[PDB]
RNA sequence: GACCCUUAAC
RNA sequence: CGCGGGGUGGAGCAGCCCGGUAGCUCGUCGGGCUAGGAACCCGAAGGUCGUCGGUUCAAAUCCGGCCCCCGCAACCA
RNA sequence: GGUGAAAUUCUUGGAUUUAUUGAAGACUAACUACUGCGAAAGCAUUUGCCAAGGACGUUUUCAUUAAUCAAGAACGAAAGUUAGGGGAUCGAAGAUGAUCAGAUACCGUCGUAGUCUUAACCAUAAACUAUGCCGACUAGGGAUCGGGUGGUGUUUUUUUAAUGACCCACUCGGCACCUUACGAGAAAUCAAAGUCUUUGGGUUCUGGGGGGAGUAUGGUCGCAAGGCUGAAACUUAAAGGAAUU
RNA sequence: UGACAUUGUGAAGAGACAUAGAGGGCUACCUUUAUAGUUUCU
C-alpha cells in the first residue's frame, strides 16, 4: 500500500503503544 | 527515468516560484510551470460585427478587444487540448506552432 | 426556470415609467460638448422631493462623445450632479479614468511598466489621487528584443513623474486641471523630463480619483456656466 | 453548590442547574442568575465581524 | 411569426454525435448579405433552399 | 438628439443578465435574464436565452424612450472564471438587431490585482 | 454522468 | 403473576379521518444485458392477516379467551 | 445560485442584478521571462529609514591568513503546538445530492481549526539539479543579467554646450541554452555524469540482495505532534535500474 | 407596552364627504383631480 499511509498507520500504532505502555509505567 | 531536462517547468536558479490558480479547475500550479496563453479577442465575435457596426451610432467605431492571460494546469491543458502529447524527439521543440 | 420557484409568496402595481420624468444633465464649460444625456427621477412626492434624489448622482461619459473626437475614445469622465435648476441641472468634474481595453492594450511583455500615483491637493481645495502609467520602449535601431529598464531608471522616472503631477495640480484649480488634462499636456511634459532616463513611451495619466471636495460654494459651479 | 433556598441553581441529588442558565432580560431580581439576556452561548468559534 | 426563406451558399461539413447533421452557410432571400450558419438534419447540398422557423440564430458547432 | 441608456450585459455561466439602466445607472429599466426564458437550469447559459432576454429588454425600453444604449459587458470575474459566458455575444447581438442604437462597448469584468483566494482548493476541481 | 471483479483444477 | 402496547409473504411495512375480501419494498425465481460474477433492465410467484369464539349492512381489524415479542412498576417502616 | 444533470440554499419581509463620501482582512494580478537576488528555506505595490551583499574596476593594502570538515552552532516551506490581536477570503474536521452494494469519496452549499506578534516552539518535505564542496584542464555557437574597456559609431534639454538610451567589438562574473558528440555511461543521458583496469589534485558524508524495518529492550531533544540515533528473530531468490518488442 | 394628563406654532400625495380610466381565468384596498370647509403615513 501507499508508503505515505503505511507511515501514518505505523505512527498511529506507535502512538497506541506509547499509551498502552504509559498505563504500566 | 528523467523525462525532461527542464523537469516540466522553467525554474533554474530560483528554488521557488509563486503559484497561480488554473482557470479551469483552480488547481495550484507554479507560474513557471503553467501553460499560459494570451487571449486577444474581438469583443463582438466577428459574426455580428456588421450587425453591430450597422447598428452603431458612430462611423468607423474602433471595435475594442478583450485581453486575458489564461493559465492552465497540465491536466487541464492536456484535456482541453491546449497542448498535446508529443513524440520523444519533438518534445524538444520550444518554438510555437 | 420560469415555474420552479418553490416559494415567493406565503400570503396565498403601478407602471413607474409614468411616475418617472426625464431630467436634463449637462457637462461644465471645461468640456466643449455641453448636453450629455438624460436621467430619471420619481415624481415630486412629499416623502422624496426628487430634487435631492438627483443631487448625489454620477454619470460616466466618454471623452470622445464629450469632446467630439475619436482621439479621446479611451478616456471616460465621471460627472457628478451638483444642483438642479428646473429640469436643466448642471454637473462638475468628479473623476476620470481610462477605458479598460486601452489599459489592457498598453500592457505587453518585454518592456517595463512604470506606475506612479500622487495625492496632491488642488488649489480649489480639491484632493485628488492622480495615477500615471508609462512604459519603457524599444529604441529605433535597437536589436535587443526586450528593452527593459534597470529599476533605478524606474525610481528616477517615478520621482520626476510625481514631481510633475504634484507641481501641476498644486497651483491650479480643479476646473483648470480638467482643461489641461484634455489636451494631454501633462503627458507631454513627462516625456521631456524622463527623456534623459529612458525613452519611456505611453506616458498617459490614468484614473483621476476625487477624494474630498471643498464646501459646495454655489458660485464656483455657476462660474463655469456664467 | 448551594441549597434551593439560597440560589435558583441550588439543590438536587446531583450538582446541576436543572433549568436553562440563560435568563430573560425581563426577569426580576432573584431570578437573574446565570447568563443574563444571552444572545448566544457555548465556546466562541470564528469571528463576530468585530 | 412570419417564417423566412433562405438559400444555402456554402456547406461546412458533417457534425453531431454520428454526423447526422451538417453545418451550412446560408443567405437570406430578402435583404441579402445577411449571412447565417445553420444545422440541417437531412441531406443537403449547394444552392438548396432552407426554411427557418426562426432567423437570428447561429449554431457554429453541434457536439 | 439622442437619449441613451446602458445595456449592462452580465454574462456568467448558467445565467446572462442583459438589463438596461439610464446614464447614471441608478435607474433600471427591463432587467431580463435568460433564466426566465428557458425551463431547465442547464439550458439557460445557451445564447438562445440571452437573445430572448435581450429581445424583451429592447421591447420594454423602446416603449420607455431609450433609443440607444451604451454597452457594458461583464463576466463574473473577481476570483471566478473571468471569461464571458456563451450568452454574452447573443445578448449584445440581439440588442443591436432589435432596432436599438449602440455605442461605446466596454468589457468591465472586475479584475483583481492579487485576488483573495480561489475556490476549489489547492488540487482544484477533480472530476 | 456512470463502468466493481476475474483458474486451485496439470 | 400488576399495568400496557404489538403478532399481516422468507424479511420490513400498508385495513387506525372504523370496510376496495389483502397492496408496497427488500429477498427469491424467470428472461435479457456481459466472455461468466456483480451492478443494471424487463417480468413472475409468495401470506384467506397468531389461534378460537362473537353483529350477520363485503366483519376478522372494534369485542372476549390462550400462546408469543417485548416494555414500565415492582417501596416504607 | 450551483452542476455532467440536479439538489441543499437565498428570494412579499425584494433575492440576484445597477449605480461616488463605507468598519474590515488578505493578496500584490496584468508587466513576469528558459529573467534577477539569497546559504538554502525563500523573495514581486510606492516611498522613507536601517544595516548587509555578490560581480566588476583598482599600478590600493595585508600576506598564506586557505580547502574540506567528526563534535559543536545559525537559519530552515507547509502543516502542527503552546499565547494575547485580528478572522475578508478560502477551508483538514463536521450535514444535503449522484453510487446504489455503498460513497461518512471524488461534485454543490456551508462551515470550526487553520498563513500576524511572541519566552515562542517544532526541524521535517520529491527541503530535487533526486547530481557534496574547493581547484585545474578538455570541444563547438549564439543570447541574456550585472560591471568594466574600445569605437569623434545611432539618437536625444534651450533642438546639434553635463549625460542618458541604443549599435558593434572585447572582457570578467552569473542564470541558462542545440544533438544516442571525441570522452563517459547499463542505458536513459551527460558542457560534466569527461580528463576513471592507461585505475592517485584535496576533502566531507553515505551504500553493500529483497523484506521484516526506519519496526527500539535503549538513549536524547520536543509542550505535544514527533525529530535524531537505531537492531534482532524470522523469512525470501530474487527485489530493482535502463532499454527493446 | 399603550392611552390620557404638566404636552406650549406652522408645513407635506390630510385611510378626506357627492358626479370617475387600467393592469384581472362596464366589477365596491393599489401615484389621481374639476365645486365652502377642523385630521395623515410622519
Amino acid at each position: 500500500m501507499r508508503a505515505k499511509w503505511r507511515k501514518k498507520r505505523t505512527r498511529r500504532l506507535k502512538r497506541k503503544r506509547r499509551k498502552v505502555r504509559a498505563r504500566s509505567k | 527515468p528523467k523525462k525532461r531536462a527542464s523537469n516540466g517547468r522553467n525554474k533554474k536558479g530560483r528554488g521557488h516560484v509563486k503559484p497561480v490558480r488554473c482557470v479551469n479547475c483552480s488547481k495550484s500550479i507554479p507560474k513557471d510551470k503553467a501553460i499560459k496563453r494570451m487571449a486577444i479577442r474581438n469583443i463582438v465575435e466577428a459574426a455580428a460585427v456588421r450587425d453591430l457596426s450597422e447598428a452603431s451610432v458612430y462611423p468607423e467605431y474602433a471595435l475594442p478587444k478583450t485581453y486575458n492571460k489564461l493559465h492552465y494546469c497540465v491536466s487541464c491543458a492536456i484535456h482541453a487540448r491546449i497542448v498535446r502529447v508529443r513524440s520523444r524527439e519533438d518534445r524538444k521543440n520550444r518554438a510555437p506552432p | 426556470a420560469v415555474g420552479k420557484n418553490k416559494r415567493l409568496s406565503k400570503g396565498k402595481v403601478v407602471d413607474p415609467f409614468t411616475r418617472k420624468e426625464w431630467f436634463d444633465i449637462k457637462a461644465p464649460s471645461t468640456f466643449e460638448n455641453r448636453n450629455v444625456g438624460k436621467t430619471l427621477v420619481n415624481k415630486s412626492t412629499g416623502l422624496k422631493s426628487a430634487s435631492d434624489a438627483l443631487k448625489g448622482r454620477v454619470v460616466e461619459v466618454c471623452l470622445a462623445d464629450l469632446q467630439g473626437s475619436e482621439d479621446h475614445s479611451f478616456r471616460k469622465i465621471k460627472l457628478r450632479v451638483d444642483e438642479v435648476q428646473g429640469k436643466n441641472l448642471l454637473t462638475n468634474f468628479h473623476g476620470m479614468d481610462f477605458t479598460t481595453d486601452k489599459l489592457r492594450s498598453m500592457v505587453r511583455k518585454w518592456q517595463t511598466l512604470i506606475e506612479a500615483n500622487v495625492t496632491v491637493k488642488t488649489s480649489d481645495d480639491y484632493v485628488l489621487r492622480i495615477f500615471a502609467i508609462a512604459f519603457t520602449r524599444k529604441q529605433a535601431n535597437q536589436v535587443k528584443r526586450h528593452s527593459y529598464a534597470q529599476s533605478s531608471h524606474i525610481r528616477a522616472i517615478r520621482k520626476v513623474i510625481s514631481e510633475i503631477l504634484t507641481k501641476e495640480v498644486q497651483g491650479s484649480t480643479l476646473a483648470q486641471l480638467t482643461s489641461k488634462l484634455i489636451p494631454e499636456v501633462i503627458n507631454k511634459e513627462i516625456e521631456n523630463a524622463t527623456k534623459d532616463i529612458f525613452p519611456l513611451q505611453n506616458i498617459h495619466v490614468r484614473k483621476v480619483k476625487l477624494l474630498k471636495q471643498p464646501k459646495f460654494d454655489v458660485g464656483a459651479l455657476m462660474a463655469l456656466h456664467g | 453548590a448551594m441549597n434551593p433556598v439560597d440560589h435558583p441553581h441550588g439543590g438536587g441529588n446531583h450538582q446541576h442547574i436543572g433549568k436553562a442558565s440563560t435568563i430573560s432580560r425581563g426577569a426580576v431580581s432573584g431570578q437573574k442568575a446565570g447568563l443574563i439576556a444571552a444572545r448566544r452561548t457555548g465556546l466562541l468559534r470564528g469571528s463576530q465581524k468585530t | 411569426t412570419p417564417v423566412t426563406l433562405a438559400k444555402v451558399i456554402k456547406v461546412l461539413g458533417r457534425t453531431g454525435s454520428r454526423g447526422g447533421v451538417t453545418q451550412v452557410r446560408v443567405e437570406f432571400l430578402e435583404d441579402t448579405s445577411r449571412t447565417i450558419v445553420r444545422n440541417v438534419k437531412g441531406p443537403v447540398r449547394e444552392n438548396d433552399i432552407l426554411v427557418l422557423m426562426e432567423s437570428e440564430r447561429e449554431a457554429r458547432r453541434l457536439r | 438628439s439622442q437619449v441613451f441608456g446602458v445595456a449592462r450585459i452580465y454574462a456568467s455561466f448558467n445565467d446572462t443578465f442583459v438589463h438596461v439602466t439610464d446614464l447614471s445607472g441608478k435607474e433600471t429599466i427591463a432587467r431580463v435574464t435568460g433564466g426566465m426564458k428557458v425551463k431547465a437550469d442547464r439550458d439557460e447559459s445557451s445564447p438562445y436565452a440571452a437573445m430572448l432576454a435581450a429581445q424583451d429588454v429592447a421591447a420594454k425600453c423602446k416603449e420607455v424612450g431609450i433609443t440607444a444604449v451604451h454597452v457594458k459587458i461583464r463576466a463574473t470575474g473577481g476570483t471566478r472564471t473571468k471569461t464571458p459566458g456563451p450568452g454574452g455575444q447573443a445578448a449584445l447581438r440581439a440588442l443591436a438587431r432589435s432596432g436599438l442604437r449602440i455605442g461605446r462597448i466596454e468589457d468591465v469584468t472586475p479584475v483583481p490585482s492579487d485576488s483573495t483566494r480561489k475556490k476549489g482548493g489547492r488540487r482544484g476541481r477533480r472530476l
